Parts: C-alpha cells; structure tokens; sequence
C-alpha cells in the first residue's frame, strides 16, 4: 500500500502521452472567405515571431481584401499510399553465361532497396516507415528478348541456408517460399508483409548494432540496423546443366498500407553508397540553381 | 524440456554421452566458476541439443522467456549451494561471482 | 507573460526573462511506456527526481566565424550523475528530454542561432573528397559526448541533407534582438519501446548560426552558448553490472 | 554463468565428484514467426 | 525425476511488470509448418542414357 | 514447510531446503519514512528494484580455529551496484535489510554459528594492553567494507561486552545438524529518520562460531560461509556530486 | 496520474511499519494453572529448536504436574522509571585554593555522565534513551564541612561563551540559566528537559561526526556524536577576590519520564575512558566466577 503523500500524488507511471494536436478531416483545399478593409490598433496578423518555432498563422483573408471562393480541389493524391504505392526499380540481378560475376547460373541478392536514387530519395523523407509491399519480377535477356527459360526465385530469410550453387540442396525449398516461372510468362508478382522485429523499418539508425570498443576496423558497422535486414533473394536457372541464355532480372517494388513517422530534410547531394549518407566532399553543390545577383532574375 | 548440452566439448564417438552432463566437485571456497554458455536459443552451441533449439531453426524470429532446470545427480549425502546467473545483453562474461 | 519563464524539475530551477515560448516536439509530452507497448517483462526502475533534473553540460563560444555544433542524446549524459549510472547498469533505457539552450548578449549585438532536434541523426563522411573512398566516421564523431562536435559542412549537415529544411524538425531560434534562449521538449522517439542508451542515440541537438554574430569593437566579444538539459520520465530495465560501451 | 556459492561438501565414503544434468524449454509467453528452412540439410549425396 | 517440465514462471522468479502480449501463435500450427511445397521427387527421361 | 523457503526480491531469488524460519528484528518490518517523522523537505528518490535486491558480497572459510567475523551496514554495500551509487550521490539514506547467511556441510560435520545483528556496534581497542594508553580503532576496522573483519577477542566482542548475551539481539543459529542458513530481516534503526550511509553504520552483523567446526579426516575440509544481503525500502535525499567518504 | 499496472499496485511509499507483536497489560506475575499427566504422541512442548532464534515456549504446566497458584506479585518495580529514577553520582568538581587544576576560583565541566561506573553501566544496557532529568548539586569543603560561601552555577550551551576566569563577562548570565546558592543552603536542585537535536540520546554511535579522510590523527573522533554533547556546566565562587575556602561540588542525576530502545549486552570489563568502550587487553576477565571442574560445585 501507499501512505506518504508524495507517492500518492506522483505522476510516475502515467502511460497516456498527452497530445497537443489532433487530426481533422480535410478532403479539399480550404475555402476563402470574403474580407474587407480593417484599420485597427492592437490587431496585427501580419507581424510574427519566427523565433518561437512555429509557422506563420497569417491568411489571405487578413492580408488583402478577398472574395469568397468555394475550393473543391481534392487532397487525395497527396496521401502516403498515393505517393508511394507506385512500383519503382529497386534491384537488378545479372546471370551472364561468360562473366566475372554470376557465371554459375545462380545469384544471391541482399534485400536492400537503397541502390537506386529515385526510390531511395522518396522513402528517406521519413525516418520510420511501416508497410506491406507488392514485388514484381521482370526477366529477359540483355537485349530484352524473351527466351523459353525456367527460373526459380527463393526468399532466404536470415539464418536459412544460402544456395552456393545452381544445384545446391537449399533449392529443395521445403519451407522457404519459392516461385517457379518462365521468362515467357508474365512478370511474377507476390505480396510481402511487414517482416521487421521492430514496429517499423528505419532508413536511419544513429547507433551501433553491438556493444564493445568501436575501433577503426569496425566503423563499417556504424548505422547498421539488423531490424532492416530482411534476408536474401536467391535466383537460379532450373537445371543441372548451364543455361543457354544470358539473363537479367529487374526487381520492382510497390509499397501499400503505408505509415510513416518523423519527416526529415530531403537528400540534396548525390548518393554514393547503399549503407550510408556519405557525399563527395569536393563536390558539395548548392541545393538548387544560382544566379549572378540578388537584384536580377 | 530436453537435455541441454552445456558440456559440448568432447567429440569422439565413445565420449558423446558425456556432453549430456557437466561436473561439480569440492573446491577451495573462492567462489570459483563452474560453467558458462550463451542463452541464445537459435544459435550454434549447447541449445542445439534441445528440441526447442531445433524447432527454433524453422523460424526466423522468436520471442519469449526461457527456462533451464538443473538436476543434481550426486549422492544423497552431498550438499551444496550454487549461484546461477543470467547476464542480459551488454554485460561481458563475468570475471568473478 | 510569454517572454518570462521558470522551469522547475527535480532540485533544479531555470529562469529566463527573454523567452520565446516553448516547443513540444511533434506535439506530444513525454510519457512512461504503457503495458501494451512494452515487451520486456522485468519490473522497470523509475529513479524520478535523482535523474529527471537539469544538467548543465557544456559551454561553447560563439565566434564571428563559428560553423555550428551538435550533440547526441542520450550520449551527452551517459557519464553524468545518477542518470549516467542507471544508463550504465541497465541494458534498457527510455526517456524524454527538456532542452534549454542559453545565449545572451546586448541590445547592440546581433545574430541568429537555429536550435533544432533531429531524430536518428546519422553522420556521413566526405568519402575521401572524390567520393570514391567509402570511409566511415569514427566513434568520437558519432558519439562525441558532452563536449559535442563541430560541423565541418553545415550547409549539408555533414550528412548530405539541406540544413535549410531542418526547420521541419522541432526547433526554435535564438535571435539576439529577441530572445536569449530556446526551450524544446522532446518525447521518446524510437521504433522500439526501450533501447540501449549506449549503442543508440535517439536524436541529435543542432545549434547552428544562420545569421552571423556581429558587434562593434568595444562590446563584450565573448558570447557563450550554454547547453542545459533534463531527462523526463526516465525508465530503466535489464539490470546487471555497469558497462561504459 | 554457474558459480559455487559455498562449496560441494560430502562426508567420508561418498564420491568427490558428481554430475548435473540441464533441461531446457520455453515459457508460455514464447512464440515464433516467419517460417524458414533450418540451417542444416542432413544429406551428403542422393539418398538411395 | 517425476518426468514433468518445470512449472516455475517469470512472475515467481523475479519482480515483473505487466506486459500485454499480443504475439500470435498462428504460424506454428501444423498446416502453417507443413503446407509449403517442397521437392520430393525427380524423374529423368534422357535420350541416350 | 518451515524448513524450505524462497526469498524473491528484485531480479534475485534465494532458495534453501534446510531453514529455521525467519527472524524479524524487534518484531517489525521495514517501512518508508512517514511525513510526520521526516524533516528534510526535498522529495526523496526510491529506486526500488535496482537497489532492493540480493547482493552476495563475501565468502569466508570456517576453520576449526576460526574466531569469528563482523560486517558493518550499510558500509558493506556503499561501493556495490546501483545502491552504492545512490549512497554516494546522496547525503541522506535510509533502508531496511534482509540478511541471508549461508553455510552447508554434511550430516557428518558439526558445529554451530551464532548469527546476530547489533545496532550501533562501536568497536573498542585493547588500550595498549595495560589499559593506560587511550588508543582508537582505525577506519579499516570500524568500517571494514565487504571483506569484513575478524574478531580479536570474541568473548568480549572487541568492545568490552559479553557475547554470551548477544542473543538479546535479533539472531539465529546455524547448527550444521539442523539448518544451513540464517535469515534475519532488519528495519531501519536510528534516532533520526535519515542519516549518512558513509559516516554512520546503523548496525553490525556478527557471525561467530560458538561450537567449533569438526569432522573426521577424509570429509570435505573446506566449509564456506557466504554472506548475501538485500536492502529493503531504500530511500535517498540531499542530492549532489558523488562522494566516497 | 498513474496508468501502468506495476505502479498502481506497488507498495512503494508505505509508511505504516507493520508490527508482529503488541503489548499486553501485565501488572502481576502470571498465575499457574492446574495440570495433570499427559501421555501423548505428536504433542511435545519440551522439545525446541533454539536455532530459530526464539526463546523456549515451554511452561511449568506442561513439564510437571502443577497446582493452581494465584500470583499477585507486582511487576511495578521493574519499569524503566523505577530502575533509573534514582539519583546517582555523575560528576565531581574541585575548586582548591592551592592546586594544579582549578586554582582560579572557577571551573568548566563538560556535561558527560560516563565518568562513573555505577550509573554508566545502567544506562548502557540500552542504545537509545530519551528522558528528562532532575539534577542535584551538593557542595562542601573536602572534609565535608559547611562554610558560608556563595557559589554560581551556570549552564553554558554549545556556542555560548565559556567563562575563562572568576570575573569573566559571561557571568552576567543575561540569557543562560544560572543558580546562585550558598553551601549553607540545602543542595540546589533543578529540572532539565530533553535537549538533544535527535529524538533520543544514544550511548553508542558507530560512526564519525564529519566527512573526509579518517586518518590516524583523527581517529579520536570515531564514536563522537554531537547529538549527545549538551554543553558545559560552569561554576565559580562569587567575588572579585579569591575564596577563603577549598570546595568540592558533587553532581547527582535522577532521570525521569524515561523511554529506552534496543537492549544490549551489559559491560563485563572495567571501564577505562569516558568516550569509548576500550578495555585492558591484558586483563580480559571472565564475566563471572569460575570453578575447578564442571562436575563439582
Ligand atoms: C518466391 C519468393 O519471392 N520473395 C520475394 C520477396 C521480395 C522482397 C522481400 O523483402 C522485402 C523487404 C523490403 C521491403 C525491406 C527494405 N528495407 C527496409 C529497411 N531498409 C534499409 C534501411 C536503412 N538502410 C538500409 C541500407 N541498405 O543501408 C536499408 C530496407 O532496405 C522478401 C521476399
Ligand atoms: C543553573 C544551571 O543549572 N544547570 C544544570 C544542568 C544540569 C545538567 C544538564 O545537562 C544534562 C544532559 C545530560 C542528561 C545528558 C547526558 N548524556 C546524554 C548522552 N551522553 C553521552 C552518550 C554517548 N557517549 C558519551 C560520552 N561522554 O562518551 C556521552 C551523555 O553524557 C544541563 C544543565
């Protein structure tokens, strides 16, 4: 039981996060109301104090004489799903006949969508994201030709054995999900759930994955968050003998059922590597165009 | 519950059964160390001998509390007091008791 | 009546006669973790007053040429007072923060500082200048501690992102002709209910001069910028021996 | 980690060494998600 | 020796807090575990063999 | 059903299959300080689970010739875990204690240990032998820390008082043929509501063999005596920098 | 407010100290009831387990066949006030004419009753004591003669100026309490309240009064508790000129309204010094008498 007063009256343990703001429905752009001349003292909408950290509350109505405008312009196309639920390229996998990369008829791709700028820049506008996704796989030769070849895509989650050859035992795929399809068939397509151990994926992690001394030789692990490492995507031509055709597999992703938290500045320097925000120090460019003088267009 | 091979060191066929049990004996009272092992259930090591560890291998993620029950098979006349500790992440192998 | 303020928490009190209101990050006050968001089963420890108090950790000198600085949370406090001890003895930690940045001058000095909080503030390197070398920042730069660290390329926040858009984060400005401090309240921000105070820095505090400090010869030239902060609703779990990293 | 709190004591006539058997399992709050193949494949060549 | 597993729980071994666990048990049903197509046979029909 | 016991507090649990009930010093359980007994006005901190847990601090070897040992509270814990940190950072401290002394042997060993708690256990010196020299005990003898200290003249408890009357204090015996442990619960004992954990030792724990350890050649000769203890209802106030003494 | 369960259900802050025992009135020794032979199994009052730490619960009734005895023997004389409220010697002050001690006609005595064994041993049976007291002052020459001399006793609390001579300004006693009396008058007598800053005086303090390094040269402060230092008792002959008579002042104390806590073993070795329990290491004697054999009286 509790008897001393400070304990009875403490707020220790309050799990209800008080919120200062709340969402209102806004299916259309706000309307404009009629306004007339105002010649007052005390009232001063135009003057602000940006230091406070809030944006101006001044509106058209109070800065100029306005008319009434019934605005029925929709706000639908700027929802998170509207913005992200559009399939974009996030991965390429080459299966050449004579090459230096994957000449053995199979390939392992670490699921990581940060290899392409268009898609990357869009998701990095937010820190945390949670979503399901639709993945489409487009295959063909390097000329775009369609050949009668059978492929096998297999999702190898962390801890499952990664195939080490075209005839690897792991292709038995008794538990992992695999897709068998022909380059002649339409692109393969499947739905993927939100698989992270966390409540959301995060495009930025200002930390280290393990404890201990973080000496020079381990600094490559700064920013590495296993909660984002969903596994490997393996592909192989189906046969004990080498394929007769050189192949390419393009991977497209379409997010759906999206939720995002913590907006952030948008990348303004070219990307260099998948794992980090490194930028070319000798080529730091302005965010946008420039001009000769501040008094000339 | 299944047998946890804490003593996973002997590897020759004729000594495999020794992995199923570890020893204790009269010491010098300096709070000496008896044994150690990672609690990680789906990791290579002792847990691999258990059915939990094996089934655990067919799933990518897990969540839950674990329990290890130690049975003393010494003679009825033997007595003793042991300290069994669990060190959460971040704590290196304890140097002393 | 919006210019004057008193912040009392624990055995510490702060006063200011030239404030500019208070910002509450993402519109929500710090709170303890609910039983439905929690996952770890051990009963947490909530030290209260011994750790939720104001700590004045560092003072930087604002110069006409200063580029700006940043600090990482909870890194700045991991070795200070009772809070530090709890962060060291426990695997799990969670809390909010009240940040109060101080900088006063005279009615004849000028300049403006942007004070902002950026969650998951990952630092990038200049990649060897040419961008052909995949270098990585060292521990003393990712987790600088109480002394903080000076920005090398403020325009891109040392991470390839425009500082001109930093205002999309909870922030305030210290415009010398207006106010002499900035107060920002931050709730716990993470994708997990609790996390390690040592391996993970939830957000970074940036203090960058956007309008340069200026004044005429004869006026006090030493213009300090002091950083005071207080944890709010600190909770700890997963007890064992103390660890520094 | 397992340490001696006091000591293993025995009288004259009883073995100075004994063994401990460890049994492990999961609690009722234990669950698993995202099915995957086990890390092992118990077969070298074709099974005839 | 009895042959039963320990009945000891977290609650009685350490001081615990309340945790509302909503983690599903669905993926460990027999159908979830087995209803995944796997290879069980290969048949060769060579020309010269 | 009085022989078996489990003591759970914090993240620690103790078991014993050969107990002899539990003693509650002066018949009263530890409790927090009421608002009418308190005097200091600052809000106290009550860490709870991070400090009210079992700490195993030392192991002594019981020998056929052992004279006995003693430990001072809270001295034994001032440098251990989170409790120690709080005792160091705060001027004021108060708490109770659960003491569990462990010592097992065989049904062929014999001997009896008197385990007792003596409040305000002031130590005296032999005054130069002749008693003409007014000497005083050194810091390492008044506050021995976790290693404790061995009694020089147990008959008079190193303080001119008869150990034969020590049973007037909360105590238990460890008679090898009967039990292998002693458990004593002690409430906060002082003439003040709070006090310094560093300058004042509220009570001393004495473990003295009254009936000598004995056994025949061949039986385990190493018979340890382990000291485990847990603070109860720990409260702290008067916060400032850490101090060791 | 409080919302998480562990906080709502915690006992943190309980100020009610649960007590396992309670006092019952006992104005007389317990009576004895009639008893007869008992020849049972299961019932065994005679067998105990001293290890538990409790005293035997066995009574006459269950060990022998008893008769009924109505015991009306009082327990009154063993109350704390009965035991302590008896005036005993606790201080002597000499004011000689020609001497090496106080030949200037005045003396300062630090209020400390531990200089005499009879009184000391009684109070040291307890650790904490709270009480009021009646102090009686008996004066006369060293032969016990009564001379026509006027004296001045003054209580100088900590911080008040201690007289440094027979003509010291402090004797103006404008605030401190002073008693002027003649050796010819009966012994002076006054009542003293409980003056400690603590809830009780304590005959034992296992600690140091200050912080810092407790090096060899400061070990004389171990066990010193200012809460027990009530001040100085100063005495002087009243006059600018030396007295014509040698004097002695015996101080007797009679406690009243006594409360005591925490009983402890009773001193069994001779006392040596006021401030501590030091004992002659080369003369440690048995608590009591001894004999030649355990089988002979
Ligand atoms: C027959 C079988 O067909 N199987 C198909 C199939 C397809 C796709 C699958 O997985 C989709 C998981 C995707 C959406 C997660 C992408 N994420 C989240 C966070 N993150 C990330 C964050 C910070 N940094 C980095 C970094 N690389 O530096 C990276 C990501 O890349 C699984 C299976
Ligand atoms: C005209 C004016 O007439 N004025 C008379 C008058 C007489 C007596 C007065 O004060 C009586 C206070 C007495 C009762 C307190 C005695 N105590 C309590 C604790 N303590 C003590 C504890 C541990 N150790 C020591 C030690 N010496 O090592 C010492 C004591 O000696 C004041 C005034």
């Amino acid at each position: 039981g509790d008897r001393v007063a400070d304990v009875i009256e403490s707020s220790i343990g309050d799990s209800v996060s008080r919120a200062l703001t709340h969402a209102l429905p806004a299916p259309t752009g706000q309307n404009t109301q009629v306004s007339s001349h105002r010649l007052d003292t005390g009232k001063v909408p135009a003057l602000q104090a940006a230091e406070i950290g809030a944006s101006s509350n001044a509106s058209d109505e109070s800065m100029i004489e306005t008319r009434c405008v019934l605005n029925s312009h929709s706000t639908a196309e700027t929802t998170l799903d509207s913005f992200f639920s559009r399939a974009g390229l996030v991965g390429e996998i080459d299966l050449p006949l004579e090459g230096t990369t994957n000449p053995n008829g199979y390939a392992n791709w670490d699921i990581d969508i940060t290899g392409y700028a268009q898609m990357r820049r869009k998701v990095e506008l937010f820190t945390y994201m949670r979503f399901d996704a639709e993945f489409t796989f487009v295959a063909c030769t390097p000329t775009g030709e369609v050949v009668p070849q059978l492929l096998q895509y297999m999702f190898v989650p962390p801890g499952a054995p990664k195939p080490d050859s075209r005839e690897s035992l792991a292709w038995q795929t008794a538990t992992n999900p695999s897709v068998f399809v022909k380059l002649s068939d339409p692109p393969a397509q499947v739905s993927v759930p939100f698989m992270s151990p966390a409540s959301a994926y995060q495009w930025f992690y200002d930390g280290y994955p393990t404890f201990g001394e973080h000496k020079q030789e381990k600094d490559l692990e700064y920013g590495a968050c296993p909660n984002n490492m969903m596994g490997t995507f393996s592909v192989r031509t189906v046969g004990t003998s080498k394929s007769k055709y050189p192949l390419v597999v393009r991977i497209y992703m379409r997010m759906k059922h999206v939720r995002a938290w913590i907006p952030r500045p948008m990348r303004n320097q070219n990307y260099l590597f998948k794992a980090n925000p490194n930028y070319a120090g000798n080529s730091i460019k302005p965010t946008g165009a420039s001009r000769t003088a501040i008094t000339t267009l | 519950e299944t047998i946890l091979e804490v003593n996973n060191v002997p590897t020759n066929a004729t000594s495999l059964m020794e992995r199923l049990r570890f020893p204790v004996s009269a010491q010098a009272g300096k709070g000496e160390l008896c044994a150690v092992f990672r609690a990680d259930p789906g990791r290579n090591g002792p847990w691999q001998s258990t059915l939990l560890g094996q089934l655990c291998g067919y799933y990518t993620q897990w969540s839950g509390s674990l329990e290890v029950t130690f049975m003393f098979t010494g003679s009825f006349m033997a007595t003793g007091k042991m300290l069994i500790a669990y060190t959460p992440p971040g704590g290196p192998l304890p140097k002393d008791r | 009546s919006d210019r004057v303020a008193q912040l009392t928490i624990g055995n510490s009190t702060i006063t200011t006669q030239e404030a500019a209101n208070i910002i509450v990050g993402y519109g929500e006050w710090p709170s303890y973790c609910s039983d439905s968001d929690a996952t770890a089963v051990d009963k947490p420890t909530r030290p209260d007053v011994s750790v939720n108090r104001f700590y004045t950790l560092d003072t930087k000198l604002w110069e006409k040429s200063s580029k700006g600085w940043y600090w990482k949370f909870p890194d700045v406090l991991t070795e200070t007072g009772v809070f530090g001890q709890n962060a060291q003895f426990h695997y799990l930690y969670r809390s909010g923060f009240c940040i109060h940045v101080q900088c006063n001058a005279s009615k004849f000095h000028q300049g403006a500082l942007l004070v902002a909080v950026l969650p998951e503030y990952v630092i990038g390197t200049v990649a060897g200048g040419t961008g052909t070398e995949d270098t990585h920042p060292p521990y003393k730069q990712t987790q600088p501690g109480a002394d903080g660290f000076e920005l090398q390329h403020p325009y891109v926040l040392d991470a390839g992102i425009p500082i001109s858009q930093l205002t999309v984060c909870p922030h305030q400005w210290i415009n010398l002709r207006t106010n002499n401090c900035a107060t920002i309240i931050v709730p716990y921000i993470n994708a997990l209910p609790f996390d390690s105070a040592l391996n993970h820095c939830n957000f970074g505090l940036l203090v960058v001069p956007i309008s340069p400090l200026d004044y005429d010869q004869g006026a006090t030239p030493v213009i300090p910028i002091t950083i005071t902060l207080a944890p709010m609703c600190s909770e700890f779990a997963g007890l064992r021996q103390a660890v520094t990293q | 980690s397992i340490w001696y709190q006091t000591n293993y004591v025995v009288p004259i006539g009883a073995p100075n060494t004994a063994y401990i058997i460890a049994l492990a399992a999961a609690q009722k709050n234990f669950t698993m998600k995202l099915c995957k193949d086990a890390s092992d494949i118990l077969q070298t060549g074709t099974i005839q």
